[PDB]
């Protein structure tokens, strides 16, 4: 619950996605908790899609991480639109990631 | 050198001669039999010259050894093959590729 | 009288005997560029009343 | 003939083959006319069609030999 | 200025009852903030189009298209015809929300911008004395 | 597959592996593209395509990613290039017949609509090679399918079956017709085919049914694509028109009106200098009195005629699906009445359409196909090491033939927009230099092209790095009518950047910005003059004195003031009486050579006999229009002796 309160106070402001640098991978590693993943993944879900800013910041550490979860955890369509969130932002899309 | 086992024979002594363009169709799959390419899929002929070196050069080995009409399975060595990195975004690093190579024609 | 008479001709001779004369590109180009404060300003315009009174054809009126 | 090289020379005093503004405007107000440099530059550009700018001796013979 | 151009008082008892109901003071500050500077013929702009001209389209200077200034004064006009006696006071103290836009002061204020802008226009010409076209079309 | 319709976990975590093919190729990652076909081999979306026991989720998916493997790169490129409309001037394009005695399919369509270049999706050594475009697939066995899948839903699905493919009808129709509508873009469905899809549709029902909601917003997509061919053969309609009008009135005016002029004797009354103008006005002249000769019955015949059927269904189709059915979906009713407006406005389409259009010749359309293609690969690389294709772009529009002829199409391209938004977009960087050279190279290769470059400087002057002000100093560097169009709130950002130099050397940019902006043609002006130096007041920045300081003791401080007093040289109010016999202008000599006690003789001598043309030559400019023969004697061989004694020094 406490990740469900967190999760609200990212989808209202872009100021507050974009005050989330260096929380990010602080969130990723939290990630490998692998108990309270889900509390996490909506977190890093709804930061993703009202910055773009922020799709620069998060590198290949943290996406091999990522597919890791697909491992850990098998089939979740909620890590499978995260992907698809990391490829476009609010209108462009990055050619390296 | 690179493994061959031959599928049906043709002619057998109309190899692909050096200095030919072969109009060819085949198909590809991984070690596991995991299928990833067909020339027969987009009904397309491949074609390609040999010393060209524009097919790789595990599949031109395989190729100079086969004969007109013989379709044969190409068993490549994945060294031989794209390698480490194998295609980076469709082959593995370093997996045996299955090829069924059918030749028609030549140039 | 002589000298200055023929020099008001080679005055002009810029601006009049150059008149769209070669170039066939500029002068469709420009015809078009004409054409559009030209012609294009009409009055066909009084459809909007026609328009307008055929919205209020009853719900939630289309023009609502 | 020759005297279509003076009219020429007439304009030209620095001596490289183009006719700049300037010229043009210093022989326009020793007449009497008063252009606008829009004016000036349509008519020393009114000889430009290949866009060097100025104007050049041979386009300037094919004028006189178009007006007349 | 189409709804109200017959002086109309339906539509004026409307635009009242939504400024009260749903009180907007952001409406007032966008009043004032379009009515801020909006239009200013600065003579300054005058005389350099005059040399421009005279050594080289045009007619953007008059003010800065003060054509929607005159549209903008006839719905401030076209909202207070009939004498909105509530209306004509609510243009001046707005008691509906907790702050206020007295846009009558500003209107004041508006003009008298006008005035400094027409009254020195006059005083750059009074000594040429003979019009042109873009003295009167500018007048 | 078929399995999957109750497998709902398997259904769905499938659903969105299938969105997320569909995300990583997007916008042209052809690269990833001829990677992703490995796993999808279009021929089993053949088999997607047809099963009608697919689930809706599985279908939309499927035909979505039909699509942006193999179409979109293409079906945005020629989206992009919908808004131009230029063509050549070649026989058949003057030869097409204009007009019906209506069709939206029309046959020629000769614009420009660039190239279809795809790439097979191979797996040799051709990697960096192919590795362009697109993959491919017989796309007219494909068309078959979809004439063979509509006029049989069509006529199935008008009985309003409880069955279609996706459960619901919108399943059913949406991912058709999204298909057909991208497939209509690609210059697909030649008119033999058209006027088959028009049976199904118009006849002139499947729009006369009763229908969904997002399946008309499908719909009415479609319905702006046919009048946009509408549009595009007026525009075609008009040109050879133009044609022979031209070929008449290039003949019958200029020549007739130089009739009159060699039998007139060479004076220049009235009648030469009437039509003996600008260009431009001239042509304004020659066609502005047609709508108050022998020609101008061609003119009142064709307006008529293009006048202008689709337009009454049309306007009448959107008064019904507002009335029965009071509609949500703001995207869609928004998408409605634009074409209902643009029906009962099609002249203020075209309006918007002349502005942006052109005529060539058949020897520059090689220049052009290149130069639309890079036009489009700028417009496609807009979303997103990344330049690398950019600047090679760049340097590809550079060097083009065609470029020069005519710099009134990159104005009606508005390519420069384009441009300036990557500035914006890269400063929020070596693209940076590459992209401002391009700019420089743009305003100055004519004059009205420098005119719509001046409408950005408000902007162009923040960003100030070290380049992007040469770009503004090259946009008035010498149109007096731009150098009086300036105004002052922005030198004060300008001065404000001087201030900063009170620590320099990157000031020597700013003064030569401004060195454009006070002189601009070989004689100065004097409102942008007075301005400045009334706040070089406010602002202070011994001179001379430290000036030979610089000459011992890193080469950037002598050339630092030494366009400190070209600025000032430049801003005298002038050498005449101009000067002289004024009021006021004689006021700022006296508060520029205040500040300036003479001490010259470092300028003029300590240099000159040994760095030395720039800061002396500039110092000539100083003396010799702010500021009595003894001083025409007294500086007397101080230049001209090592000019003398050095001059075979080579
Ligand atoms: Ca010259
Ligand atoms: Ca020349």
């Amino acid at each position: 619950s406490l990740y469900e309160l967190l999760a609200a106070l990212i989808r209202g402001n872009r100021k507050n996605c974009a005050q989330f640098s260096g929380s990010l991978d602080w969130l990723i590693s939290r990630l490998e908790r692998l108990e309270a993943s889900s509390g996490i993944l909506e977190v890093l879900h709804c930061v993703l899609v009202e910055s773009p800013e922020a799709l620069n910041i998060i590198k290949e550490g943290h996406i091999k991480s990522i597919i890791s979860l697909l491992d850990k955890h098998g089939r979740n369509h909620k890590v499978l639109d995260v992907l698809c969130s990391l490829c476009v932002c609010h209108g462009v899309a990055v050619r390296s990631n | 050198g690179v493994e061959i086992e031959t599928i049906s024979p043709g002619d057998g002594r109309t190899f692909p001669k050096k200095g030919q363009t072969c109009v060819v169709h085949y198909t590809g799959m991984l070690q596991n039999g995991k299928k990833f390419d067909s020339s027969r899929d987009r009904n397309k002929p491949f074609k390609f010259r040999i010393g060209k070196q524009e097919v790789i050069k595990g599949f031109e080995e395989g190729a100079a050894q086969m004969s007109l009409g013989q379709r044969a399975k190409l068993t490549c060595t994945p060294d031989v093959a794209y390698g480490a990195t194998g295609h980076p975004g469709v082959i593995p690093p370093n997996a045996t590729l299955i090829f069924d190579v059918e030749l028609l024609n030549l140039e | 009288l002589l000298s200055k008479q023929r020099k008001r001709a080679v005055v002009a001779c810029f601006r009049m005997a150059p008149l769209y004369n070669l170039p066939r590109h500029r002068a469709v180009n420009l015809f078009l560029q004409g054409y559009e404060k030209s012609w294009i300003e009409t009055e066909e315009h009084y459809f909007e009343d026609k328009l307008i009174e055929d919205l209020a054809k009853p719900r939630v009126d289309p023009l609502h | 003939i020759a005297e279509f090289k003076e009219a020429f020379s007439l304009f030209d005093k620095d001596g490289d083959g183009t006719i700049t503004t300037k010229e043009l405007g210093t022989v326009m107000r020793s007449l009497g006319q008063n252009p606008t440099e829009a004016e000036l530059q349509d008519m020393i550009n009114e000889v430009d069609a290949d866009g060097n700018g100025t104007i050049d001796f041979p386009e300037f013979l094919t004028m006189m030999a178009r007006k007349m | 200025i189409a709804i109200l151009n017959g002086g109309n008082s339906t539509v004026q008892q409307k635009m009242l009852e939504y400024l009260k109901e749903k009180k907007d003071v952001g409406f007032f500050q966008s009043l004032a903030g379009l009515m801020q500077s909006c239009s200013v013929l600065d003579l300054n702009a005058f005389e350099r189009q005059n040399k421009a001209e005279g050594l080289g389209g045009s007619g953007e200077k008059v003010l800065q298209d003060d054509e929607f200034t005159c549209d903008l004064f006839r719905f401030l006009q076209l909202l207070c015809e009939g004498h909105n006696s509530d209306f004509q006071n609510y243009l001046r103290t707005q008691t509906g929300n907790n702050t206020t836009v007295n846009i009558i002061i500003s209107t004041v204020d508006y003009l008298l911008r006008v005035q400094e802008s027409i009254s020195d226009f006059y005083w750059y010409y009074s000594g040429k004395d003979v019009i042109d076209e873009q003295g009167q079309r500018n007048f | 597959i078929l399995e999957l319709t109750e497998q709902e976990e398997l259904l769905k975590f499938h659903y969105h592996t299938l969105r997320l093919y569909s995300a990583v190729c997007a916008l042209g990652n052809h690269r990833v593209a001829h990677a992703l076909c490995s796993h999808v081999d279009e021929p089993q979306l053949l088999y997607a395509i047809e099963n009608k026991y697919m689930p809706g989720l599985l279908r939309a998916g499927y035909y979505d990613l039909l699509i942006d493997i193999h179409l979109s790169s293409y079906a945005t490129a020629r989206l992009m290039m919908n808004n131009e409309f230029i063509v050549p001037m070649t026989e058949e394009t003057k030869s097409i017949t204009l007009f019906p005695d209506g069709l939206p399919g029309i046959g020629l369509s000769t614009s420009l609509r660039p190239r279809m270049q795809f790439s097979s999706p191979s797996f040799v050594s051709i990697n960096n090679e192919c590795y362009q475009y697109s993959p491919e697939f017989p796309l007219d066995i494909l068309k078959a399918k979809t004439i063979q899948m509509l006029t049989e839903a069509v006529q199935e699905g008008s009985l309003h079956a409880r069955d279609p493919v996706g459960g619901t009808t919108e399943f059913l129709f949406v991912p058709l017709i999204k298909l057909f509508y991208t497939l209509l873009i690609m210059g697909i469905f030649h008119n033999e085919d058209l006027k088959h899809i028009l049976q199904l549709i118009e006849p002139s029902g499947l729009l006369q049914m009763k229908l969904p909601e997002p399946v008309k917003l499908q719909m009415c997509l479609l319905l702006q694509y046919l009048c946009d061919c509408q549009v595009r053969h007026r525009i075609e309609a008009i040109v050879a028109f133009s044609d022979d009008f031209v070929a008449k009135l290039q003949d019958n005016q200029r020549f007739r009106y130089n009739e009159v002029m060699q039998a007139l004797n060479c004076p220049c009354p009235e009648e030469i200098r009437d039509q003996l103008l600008d260009f431009h006005e001239d042509l304004m002249t020659h066609c502005g009195i047609e709508l108050d000769l022998t020609i101008r019955g061609r003119l009142l015949s064709l307006v008529e005629k293009v006048t202008y059927t689709l337009q009454q269904l049309i306007s009448e189709t959107m008064v019904r699906w507002a009335q029965e059915s009071v509609i949500e979906d703001p995207e869609l009713v928004r998408a409605m009445f634009v074409l209902l407006h643009r029906q009962y406005d099609g002249i203020g389409g075209l309006v918007r359409a002349l502005p942006k259009t052109y005529t060539i010749n058949g020897v520059s359309v090689e220049d052009t196909i290149n130069l639309l293609a890079s036009l489009g690969q700028i417009r496609s690389l807009l979303s997103v090491e990344e330049e690398k294709l950019m600047i090679r772009g760049l340097g590809d529009i550079m060097n083009n033939k065609v470029f020069y002829q005519h710099p009134n199409l990159m104005r009606a391209l508005g390519m420069h927009e384009t441009v300036m938004e990557v500035m914006v977009n890269v400063l929020g960087p070596k693209m940076v230099a590459n992209c401002c050279r391009f700019l420089c190279y743009f305003c100055r290769i004519s004059r009205q092209n420098q005119k719509a470059m001046f409408d950005h400087l408000s902007y162009l002057l923040e960003n100030s790095s070290v380049t992007p002000l040469d770009v503004a100093a090259a946009s008035v560097m010498d149109n007096n009518e731009l150098a009086l169009a300036l105004r002052e709130p922005d030198l004060e950002k300008v001065v404000r950047y001087l201030a900063g130099c009170g620590l320099p050397v990157e000031g020597e940019r700013y003064l030569d910005f401004l060195r454009f902006a006070v002189f601009c043609n070989g004689e100065s002006v004097e409102e942008n003059a007075n301005v400045v130096v009334r706040l070089l007041i406010r602002r202070p920045e011994g001179l001379l004195a430290a000036m030979e300081e610089a000459i011992k003791i890193g080469n950037a401080i002598m050339t630092f003031y030494a366009a400190l007093i070209d600025l000032l040289g430049r801003c005298a109010p002038e050498m005449h009486l101009i000067h002289a016999a004024k009021g006021e202008a004689i006021r700022i000599r006296s508060i520029l050579r205040s500040l300036i006690p003479l001490g010259d003789l470092v300028g003029v001598i300590s240099i000159a006999f040994q760095f030395c043309p720039d800061h002396k030559a500039a110092m000539v400019l100083f003396l010799d229009r702010v500021y009595v023969q003894d001083f025409l004697l007294h500086l007397l061989e101080v230049g001209f002796l090592p000019d003398l004694r050095a001059a075979a020094s080579l």
